[PDB]
């Protein structure tokens, strides 16, 4: 959630 | 960006910043993207999955700045937001990572071409650099793995281009790494994207043409050595991109 891949998501 | 250099909109002209509003009216920075044509827009899906809905968007182009309005800017709402019907999430290395955004303003026109805001190229069919290219990155994203805040000011830096069979060792990224995916990274491991870039150009100067090479998708951390920045190879999206450009 920190890094590249997981912008915009629900979980982070 | 991982060190590299400031820099303002001039210098990527084409570079689209994606914000999403939620409801009660907070607007947040979500993802970059490029200008490819006057009405489109190209990023990458894993930016938009998780909420797909295109009212909840807004695009701008011609802007160097976060959170503050740039001269000439111009403002959008998302027409249309396709995303790419094979797209996967594997740990992290997503398969087929790459979205397009129709744009239309409250005005309903497009983008108007300035000193900021211009396209950029796409590359012929399975058309790229030879590996060990220099290439640029763009994007809002993170300065430090464990920074809390973006950057207000754009940044740009340079990459180099590793070839498949370096991606794909074990003390890489192993099988993550697929041949419709480009790696790259800095010698020293010392630039990189980071978190916020996703969805951002990866341009490389192509028989004297910048074009756009790929699209910052994944990667382990950032700036960590092995294991570079993963881009989605545009070059073997070309039928997808011309066929979803006339919707």
């Amino acid at each position: 959630c920190s890094a590249r891949g997981l912008e915009n998501h629900r979980m982070c | 960006i991982i060190g590299g250099e400031f820099t303002t909109i001039e210098n990527q002209p084409w570079f689209a910043a994606i914000y999403r509003r939620h409801r009660g009216g907070s607007v947040t920075y979500v993802c970059g993207g490029s200008l490819i044509s006057p009405c489109w827009v190209i990023s990458a899906t894993h930016c938009f999955i998780d909420y797909p809905k295109k009212e909840d968007y807004i695009v701008y182009l011609g802007r160097s700045r976060l959170n503050s309005n740039t001269q000439g800017e111009m403002k959008f709402e998302v027409e249309n937001l396709i995303l790419h019907k094979d797209y996967s999430a594997d740990t992290l290395a997503h398969h087929n990572d790459i979205a397009l955004l129709k744009i239309r303003s409250k005005e309903g026109r497009c983008a108007q071409p300035s000193r900021t805001i211009q396209t950029i190229a796409l590359p012929s069919m399975y058309n790229d650099p030879q590996f060990g290219t220099s290439c640029e990155i763009t994007g809002f994203g993170k300065e430090q793995s464990t920074d809390y805040l973006y950057p207000e000011q754009l940044k740009m830096t340079v990459v180099k281009l590793i070839s498949h069979r370096e991606c794909q060792q074990p003390h890489y990224y192993g099988s993550e790494v697929t041949t419709k995916m480009l790696c790259a990274a800095d010698p020293q491991w010392k630039t990189d994207s980071c978190q916020g870039d996703s969805g951002g150009p990866l341009v490389c100067s192509l028989q004297g043409r910048m074009t756009l090479t790929g699209i910052v998708s994944w990667g382990r951390g950032c700036a960590l050595k092995d294991k570079p920045g993963v881009y989605t190879r545009v070059s073997h999206f070309l039928p997808w991109i011309r066929s979803h450009t006339k919707e």
